[PDB]
């Protein structure tokens, strides 16, 4: 005569909370916390590809071959680049790099860079190639200068026209880099390149420069009190590339193919090569989690969760426990 | 919550239900027990296991933060990129946040709903044939053998065929 | 759904209902037949219009991208032109379909608590003057004419009227 | 409302209650009075009072527009800058527009469903001791004293105590 | 005795579904659309206002008088402008426009542009204003040259410094273009204009520039190793524009009244004229809706629906169907 | 007899709130959180006075316009306050090169301190004293800028000026200086000898070169001639070099940027007044205790957050009756 059905509810151990609008710390039978919040602290592997760690050298001191950056003067493909906020390895001899944000940029939609010699060195009969060198650019403990681009000074008191061409007959864009020489005095114009009136003229089917140098004391750094000047060019394949100066030239040696384009990245980070691999890096180390959400760093790379900015998001699955 | 029933007019959990979210616990001659309602359990599973993928799925085309450089003379657009970027940051982390907040509310009450809508279940199924204890326990006006609770539990109870003895123990109870 | 009456404890609709959203079925002497509540189904018409056009309304103030040019060493802020104008038209559709999606379960919830509301309107109507099926329907303890299952839709139902036939059936 | 409480079943609220929101009216040989029930009262103030400070919280870290200018040769950065800030500004318009409209509705049925689980809290404690008016309010079958309405209101209402009285009444 | 009154909701035979946060399509009673997915794939005019549909030619191919771009010698007032991804008719002779990017973006704050003569060609007395034509723009298998400016040349084996100015007294802003023109030798710059240091400059109450060309050794681009850069500037009413040169000088005929000022776009659209009218144009197509939603383009112009990206979005007015 | 009814509040209030699916709804307590009121008026920000330019464009203020000299010496601000079209701008006709550029460096500074680097009396071989103009009147007298110096040639010669100030302070220096465009070439060898002449200006990473751009211009404030102005920022320990055989307008005096901080350049058209506030807009400042309001969105201090809505109001009872 006492037979009961009764209804009710599962209840259980577990401690985990979540909250909602209306409160604060509600204690549930089930929940799943869809935030990732740690890294492995490391630069890795992305998918299997080593990035191009530039340890101490900026873009430019890579691109220009400081003689400091003798690691990278021929690099393999990457996946991202990494550069430190600031690079003790950048312009030897002081001086300007003309649109090296937009240069920068283009690198991050680039993967791969091949090097070639598109104007040999020895190829300078009427002017000195060798003794184009200065204390701001040592080696090891000697003067030298940028590895990629040819400092050319006067020969037996005579620099004469210089008139050259370069046709891109390869099958990929390539970057082409040159500069110019600004002396400090008229006195170090003589000394140098003989004549006191002096240009830089350069022609392709989409560019057109004549540059001249600018003669002023400017203060010293790294002992210099003149400066550099570069400047860079995208050459299309078949279109071709014509110099022209008796003075204060910067001439090429070495350029770069354009081999790759994709989805690359220029990272700032101080950390270094890691040894390990990962499907998604950030700056701050790479992430291996199946969590829809992160909060490690906005800036990240490969195939992640999506970043927030919250300490905590845990969504309730079960119901209010006992 | 909304429903009154889960912290409510039945008020607490059971630790010995371990087969589903809700059930019953039955009592009679031979022996008593519990047992889960493995169809609004599921039903239950899946309306959670949906909200959950939609919410993650909904996010799928949040905003993606690309590092840009800029020199000393573009402060401005410098400025710009960070105010922009940081921008849509709080704007998901504004989303992702709320969405958790308001859909954590509903489960809860999601939940209490169901809970309430299996004890009406039963509660019509039964009519005057047993009584309403109000902790969420119907005790019969008759015997009920195993069969007659699973029966209930099925969700195939027979009202008709049990309205005699019921009757004529409620009249006298 | 929430409220436990649409395909709840009323297994399925009418097809014979072509009145209105919600309504009522009755069977006496006379004859039997459907007919909508008109006050419930035109409080749910007036809900959901007003719904729709809160939808249209907030979303009137939406972005709207303007297409611009750059040239091409103006590529980091043609980069951002991009990024910033795909955020935008990516946050206002998330906005919309999940404005969609939430009130559409709040419109299906809504009308199931409109059913659940007219059926509570009924029994508290009748006490024990009827039997509860437990199905949606009210078996009367008393002969209920088309007079009297006319004055159950309209809400002035007297109780104290038939408590005498009602009283000595049970 | 969504409950069918609040302007339902109860038609309307009540001006002699500034005790509380929800509460009770009982009028027995001691006369009659207004008493608001504490215990659903104030986790209503704390559900809307974290309902608001959440909002609030929400929105603290928020879009702020800088001032930034620009010469006659810059006018589609300046056009996209515009169009950037008034982008956000719009956004979170929307967004605070929507959130207080969104919770409004919640607040309202919070209300009407706090209202019926009082109802239903006295209904289940009474059972057949009483009679259920339908408009909220319930008939005694015993004589029910001012402590015996405190333990209604209390939550601790004795009904095997009164059940036999009341079955004798009833069946009068 | 069987009396009975029963509650209940409405079904039909409607096979309309709805999505939710936990149920995926739920068949519903009574739906609405809020999406238009459809457009008629033409061009059209907004509210009776014939668009500027470009062709072939580029907006500088028209400004300049590209020969191949005579249709738009005199262009009637217009709604928005139309443009190809790659007009062929741009710039005949090679070189570049300066600050291109921000003229089309004040274009497309522009109605109506009514050509005027502002220096005829006739009053060239000391200068040959005849000779000034290249094998780059032929017409018709005739040298020739764009018909707003004109390519001044050494009359008599003399280039004669020129001054000449225009005041502005139209009650409209003006659009006034002129050029310089960057040789590829000393040689070439005797033969066409005698004077071997050459200048043009140019000064309104704003505007103050001194141009000099630069001389380069360039690739053939359409025939031609020499280059044409060209400028712009907006004289205000009662304002005055001040030309001196000694060579290299691509002289203004033709200037633009900016008449009507309003809301344009420069649309970017591979499509032409469908000869049809619209409240809604996207450069895929032209809407007719009621709809407050559309997910056709995001470009577009007039009274549009919002767009989203979305492929559906349908709202539940009815309730759970049988 | 005995009777319990179960019931809700109810109240003489008319407040209203909005719902999706009803609007206008009265209810029994509800909170306003918007504000829509400022005092209309411009404030200290937290004790610290605003600089207010009246008159005075930034580029007036910095050049040192003759009319300029209630800012001579300015003390440290909270915000700055300039007009939408100031009277007393480039009082010689020209451009401020990177204006928009400084003035974004400006509203991340709030002290500036004047000092001089160069002084006027240290040109021996060059006029410091005629270089002046009726465009620039001090009473009724031909004056110019005051921090920076138009050399004009002595005895028909302008010999070549190499000078080199070391910024040996600790702070961050903001240096002026500029180029002079005559209107054609006698004007040249009239004022600076010289028919070629440059600009070479030099630090540890600014390497600049400015040439004189001859035309014929239309008078503005009377003058055909034109001045185009340039900047940097001189950090602590590093020199700046100038190198010129004419058209060279020379720096006298720079600022020292004592204090970096949040500041802004306010566009407003209204005066000082005499009031403290946590909250400043354009338009007045903000006396508040809600979490929204909208006045205007460029806001300095401690703020609620700008919306654009005319309404928002929270329901927190219940429906009236
Ligand atoms: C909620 O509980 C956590 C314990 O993890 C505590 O840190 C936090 O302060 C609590 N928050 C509130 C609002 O009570
Ligand atoms: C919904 O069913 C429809 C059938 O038309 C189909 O479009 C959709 O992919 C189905 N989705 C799910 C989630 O089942
Ligand atoms: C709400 O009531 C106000 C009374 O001031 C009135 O102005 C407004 O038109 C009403 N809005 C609607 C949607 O009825």
């Amino acid at each position: 005569p006492g037979d009961q059905i009764c209804i009710g509810y599962h209840a259980n151990n577990s401690t985990e909370q979540v909250d909602t609008i209306m409160e604060k710390n509600v204690t549930v039978t089930h929940a799943q916390d869809i935030l990732e919040k740690t890294h492995n602290g490391k630069l890795c592997d992305l998918d299997g590809v080593k990035p191009l760690i530039l340890r101490d050298c900026s873009v430019a001191g890579w691109l220009l071959g400081n003689p400091m950056c003798d690691e990278f003067i021929n690099v393999p493909e990457w996946s991202y680049i990494v550069e430190k906020a600031s690079p003790a390895n950048d312009l030897c001899y002081p001086g300007d790099f003309n649109n090296y944000e937009e240069l920068k940029h283009l690198l991050s939609r680039t993967n791969h860079f091949e090097k070639i010699q598109i104007i040999p060195k020895s190829s300078w009969s009427n002017h000195d190639a060798s003794s184009g060198v200065s204390s701001a650019c040592p080696y090891h403990g000697k003067s030298s200068f940028f590895r990629n681009v040819v400092w050319l000074i006067k020969k037996n008191s005579a620099y004469p026209t210089i008139k050259r061409s370069y046709n891109n007959t390869n099958q990929e864009d390539l970057l082409v880099l040159w500069g110019i020489h600004h002396p400090n005095d008229a006195a170090e114009q003589t000394k140098l390149y003989q004549n006191p009136t002096t240009y830089i003229s350069v022609g392709t089917s989409t560019l057109n420069q004549r540059l001249v140098p600018e003669i002023a004391t400017r203060p010293k750094v790294n002992g210099q009190s003149g400066r550099m000047e570069f400047f860079w060019t995208i050459l299309k394949p078949n279109d071709a590339i014509n110099f022209e100066s008796n003075g204060n030239f910067i001439a090429p040696e070495y350029a770069y193919k354009i081999v790759k384009k994709g989805d690359s990245a220029i990272m700032k980070s101080e950390l270094e090569y890691g040894n390990c691999n990962t499907k998604c890096q950030t700056p701050m180390g790479a992430i291996n989690s199946s969590m829809p959400f992160h909060n490690i760093h906005p800036l990240t790379i490969g195939e992640c969760p999506k970043y927030v900015k919250s300490n905590r998001l845990v969504l309730a699955t079960g119901l209010r426990n006992t | 919550g909304l429903f009154g029933a889960i912290a409510g007019f039945i008020e607490g959990g059971w630790q010995g239900m371990v087969d589903g979210w809700y059930g019953y616990h039955h009592s009679n001659e031979q022996g008593s027990g519990y047992a889960a309602d493995k169809e609004s359990t599921q039903k239950a599973i899946d309306g959670v296991t949906n909200k959950v993928n939609s919410i993650i799925d909904k996010m799928n085309t949040q905003f993606e933060a690309v590092g840009r450089e800029f020199n000393n003379l573009e402060r401005r657009i410098e400025n710009l990129n960070k105010k922009m970027e940081d921008g849509f940051l709080d704007v998901w982390t504004y989303n992702a946040e709320l969405l958790v907040l308001m859909e954590n509310e509903r489960t809860l009450d999601f939940h209490d709903s169901n809970v309430k809508n299996l004890y009406d279940k039963v509660r019509l199924q039964l009519r005057d044939n047993a009584k309403e204890l109000g902790n969420g326990c119907f005790e019969f006006y008759h015997k009920c053998d195993n069969e007659c609770m699973e029966s209930v539990k099925n969700g195939t109870y027979d009202y008709p065929q049990y309205s005699e003895e019921a009757r004529l123990n409620r009249e006298e109870i």
